[PDB]
């Protein structure tokens, strides 16, 4: 729960902070996050749904950190960065349907589907970020 | 077989020409240990970049003013041509910043007498005295500037250590001594820092004696080192560097290393081992084999270097030893080839002998080693339960004090294990022995008895070894990362029999100094690990950020492995300096170098500017343009801003080689601007701009298919120009085709260049920080282990 609700706090940040022209000091420590979490996550599967008419689908990840090497972001940075982050937001929001359709007699705060029991282990502990909402 | 060494020792050379370890081994102790702490430095003058500069002036009608003003200039007018060479300078600006860059100030020491002043007055810099003196003389001063620069005055509070000087600097200077004031690296320093530093582990250890003779004063200071754990991760995938890493860290423990005293008698020892093993072996058995194999065992546990065994599997007595080295030494420490022929050579002429099982058929490559198959195919509890032992033990994982350690298991600290070591010996000594020889038979099970027989002294040993190793563990400050390196030190089993069989009565524990020596050692290396990843980074960040792509970041890769100080940097791999390249672009930079940074390319511009060697470009314009009047000169071609112009910019043109749009401009006399750090010439001769002799300097540029030789024409007509009566007794318009984009000089403001600078009194700054420490060590003889108990209690 924690670990999903930084990837979406990480994404929608990336989306909010990450456009052309933006200076790369108002982005850097989100970088650094989103490289984080782009490490964390690569060579991992999930598959989410199944449940009712919610689509099985299936996730992989093998992406390239952004880069950190430039004064002001241009078009090519913002381009590399939203194929990214548009495969992750889609991955959060099936995600967070899956859990939503589950439920549970025992034990109900638990997470439910398979996608948010392999993130609540160990390895994805890395991204955290931050807890605000 | 000569051939055969031939053929070995240029596949190892092959090998080795890849590790850039140096040649002999034993420099590499020197190196480590003159790797030495960065001196604190203190600032002698203020940092400054402009001087006032007193200049003429011209009234709007040409004619000099007969008063002179005060302008900023710059102190070193060295800028060069092109916006890439200005763009490298500025880098190399940077570099001499953060390479002279306090650690701390005391204004104290730059503080002079102010001639002027009324009240005794001092004031912070000399070239602050010697300006404040000139604006004093100067007529053109404000009264109130000159009753100001009267009475200003310093204030030196010494009941709370505090000084405040008055300054003169531009704002750029100020701004960089203002930074230097306020992110000073020193700190207060007391005996809780000092006790704090001494490792926690020495701390609570009883054999250590620590006591505070010595007296902090309030204003002593420290810089404390870097001690962040390795951002490059040089364990992952950095194969040559991690074993020259371990290579170099296994010298320092081997230095380090204590050694033994009263061994067994060598004579005595090896007579015995003759009549028991009644060879129809002794070889290499002494004193300096015992302590090679001790200092050897303890220094590749402390630095991680994989460790091969080197044995000849006729001799079991070298093979009884080297039971009692995988049983204390985790097997994680030798590579994997030489524990596997280690223990198929031990099963296969020991153990399934004794046992009557048949001979082992190992599979290399099997997930299994053969002591984890012969532990399931044995019956006898105390052989069985000694193999299970043995292959569970590999060292234990735990951070201390944020650094990760590799630590034993508490039997083998206490050294627990050896008895039931004993115990499955003296069950082979008692053993069968089906279908084997009875002359061997009795030789193997005397050679057996041998080692069981020094149950007390190979108790003694174990613990003594894991006691050391824990002592001069805790003196370590990187991670204790755990990997199989391309190189191995090799082991010798018959010096592990010489340590077994010699091992004596006398506990030999690392001196207070020699531990202290090892840990500030560790914390020099780790410091400066930190601290040039910082600077690498910071320069590789600074080149990206000003945009010199003609950067060869392996420059800057080399520096960083040259003065790590261990490396060969012409041996490193070039896929790992790549790999390294890559690893150091991804972290980010370091505060103090940051902000310098941010200070550098925010006023890089207006230093840029102020310079007076070139001009920031040309406007071509092909028309009767007015020259404008300035004070600076009568009258000028300057262009305060390229509006209204399309912009070529030379060094894209330069970059790039295609010179079809500016060729065709120039042929068709089509308005243009070119930008760029540019040189010029000025000129002062009506003459000459009536000749129209600005408009004449581009042909080349498409003669040649170069920009570098451009060198616009600025004219200057003042009173002082030899032709200025062609200005002043004709009815004329001067003008010319052609502006220089320059900017003119900043003007000298008292107020806004007044400053009030604030530091210290005075402190001391050590270095040391273990010197105050006074540290005696308990007799030997008593001297306890982790549980309490004599480490050596055979006596």
């Amino acid at each position: 729960m924690d670990v999903l609700y930084s990837l979406s706090k990480t994404l929608k940040d990336a989306r909010d902070k990450i456009v052309e022209g933006t200076l790369y000091s108002n982005v850097s420590d989100l970088i650094q996050q989103f490289n984080q979490m782009i490490i964390t996550m690569n060579g991992n599967e999930f598959q989410t749904g199944g449940i009712g008419n919610l689509p099985i689908r299936n996730w992989n990840f093998n992406f390239g950190l952004l880069g950190t090497t430039l004064l002001n972001l241009d078009a090519n940075y913002v381009e590399t960065a939203r194929n990214t982050i548009d495969y992750f937001v889609d991955f959060v929001d099936n995600v967070c349907m899956d859990e939503m359709v589950r439920e549970s007699q025992r034990n109900g705060i638990a997470p439910q589907s398979d996608s948010l029991r392999k993130l609540s282990a160990i390895k994805f502990k890395r991204i955290n970020f931050d807890n605000s909402s | 077989k000569t051939k055969e060494e031939h053929q070995k020792e240029v596949q190892y050379e092959i090998l080795q020409k890849t590790i850039p370890t140096f040649e002999p081994k034993e420099s590499i102790l020197k190196k480590l240990e003159d790797i030495k702490p960065e001196q604190a430095k203190a600032q002698t003058k203020l940092f400054r970049i402009f001087e006032p500069r007193q200049k003429p002036i011209y009234i709007a009608n040409g004619e000099k003013e007969r008063r002179n003003r005060i302008y900023w200039k710059l102190k070193k007018d060295t800028l060069p041509d092109g916006d890439y060479d200005v763009r490298e300078y500025f880098l190399n600006l940077y570099d001499q910043v953060l390479t002279e860059m306090p650690d701390y100030l005391l204004l104290k020491d730059m503080a002079v007498e102010n001639k002027n002043s009324r009240d005794a007055g001092k004031v912070v810099d000399s070239e602050t005295a010697s300006i404040c003196d000139a604006i004093f003389q100067d007529e053109e001063t404000e009264g109130a500037v000159a009753r100001f620069i009267a009475e200003m005055r310093q204030r030196v509070q010494a009941d709370r250590n505090v000084v405040n000087y008055p300054s003169i600097l531009h704002p750029i200077d100020y701004a960089f001594n203002e930074y230097f004031l306020q992110h000073q690296l020193v700190e207060p320093l007391n005996n809780d820092i000092i006790f704090n530093y001494i490792p926690e582990r020495i701390r609570n250890d009883v054999n250590y004696i620590l006591n505070m003779d010595r007296n902090l004063p309030s204003t002593a200071r420290y810089i404390r080192p870097n001690l962040l754990q390795d951002r490059l991760n040089l364990h992952d995938n950095f194969e040559s560097l991690w074993d020259t890493i371990t290579t170099s860290n296994y010298i320092l423990a081997r230095s380090v290393v204590p050694d033994l005293k009263e061994l067994v008698s060598t004579e005595a020892q090896i007579q015995k081992m003759s009549q028991d093993l009644q060879l129809e072996f002794l070889t290499g058995i002494n004193s300096q084999a015992a302590n090679d194999c001790f200092k050897t065992l303890i220094a590749a546990m402390l630095s991680q270097r994989t460790m091969s065994l080197d044995f000849v599997t006729t001799n079991y007595m070298s093979l009884i030893s080297g039971m009692w080295l995988l049983t204390v030494v985790p097997n994680d420490m030798f590579i994997r080839e030489s524990l596997v022929a280690c223990q198929l050579a031990i099963v296969n002429t020991i153990i399934y002998v004794a046992f009557g099982m048949q001979r082992m058929h190992y599979r290399n490559g099997d997930p299994q080693t053969p002591f984890q198959i012969a532990e399931q195919q044995i019956q006898n509890f105390q052989v069985a339960n000694w193999l299970h032992f043995v292959n569970n033990n590999y060292f234990r994982q735990v951070v201390i004090d944020g650094v990760l350690n590799q630590v034993l298991n508490d039997n083998i600290r206490n050294g627990h294990v050896i008895n039931q070591l004993m115990e499955a010996l003296m069950q082979l000594s008692r053993q069968q022995f089906p279908t084997m020889p009875v002359d061997y038979k009795r030789s193997i099970q005397r050679g057996i008895l041998l080692l069981s027989n020094r149950l007390g002294q190979l108790v003694d040993l174990t613990r003594l070894l894991a006691y050391s190793y824990e002592t001069l563990m805790a003196c370590v400050t990187m991670n204790m990362q755990h990997v199989q390196t391309l190189t191995t030190e090799k082991l010798q089993l018959t010096s592990v029999t010489s340590l077994c069989m010699l091992i004596g009565n006398a506990t030999v524990i690392p001196s207070p100094q020699t531990l202290f020596h090892y840990y500030n050692v560790n914390v020099n290396f780790h410091s400066n690990y930190n601290e040039r990843i910082n600077d690498a980074v910071a320069i590789i960040t600074a080149a990206n950020r000003l945009n010199l792509y003609q950067k060869k970041m392996k420059a800057i890769v080399e520096d960083f492995l040259k003065r790590l100080h261990i490396f060969d940097v012409a041996v490193a791999p070039d896929d790992q300096m790549y790999r390294l390249r890559d690893r150091l672009r991804l972290l980010p930079v370091e505060v103090r170098r940051l902000d310098i940074f941010n200070l550098i390319l925010m006023a890089m511009d207006q230093i840029e500017r102020a310079s007076d060697k070139i001009a920031q470009g040309v406007i071509i314009a092909y028309r009767d343009m007015q020259l404008e009047r300035d004070e600076m000169y009568g009258y000028v071609n300057i262009a305060r801003n390229l509006d209204g112009f399309q912009q070529i910019n030379l060094e894209e043109l330069m970059r790039t080689g295609s010179y079809a749009q500016i060729t065709n401009m120039l042929l068709n006399n089509q308005p243009v601007a070119l930008v760029g750090a540019l040189p010029f010439v000025t000129d002062s001769s009506v003459i000459s701009l009536i000749a129209i002799l600005d408009a004449t300097v581009f042909a080349q540029i498409v003669k040649l298919r170069k920009v570098d030789t451009l060198k616009p024409i600025l004219y200057k007509i003042n009173s002082d120009s030899n032709d200025f009566y062609l200005v002043a007794n004709y009815d004329w318009v001067p003008i010319s085709t052609t502006k220089v984009y320059k900017q003119v000089p900043v003007q000298f403001d008292f107020r806004n260049s007044m400053h009030m600078l604030t530091s210290n009194l005075t402190f001391t700054v050590y270095s040391d920080l273990l010197a105050f420490v006074s540290a005696d060590t308990v007799e030997p003889i008593n001297a306890v282990a982790f549980d309490n108990m004599r480490i050596m209690n055979e006596l």
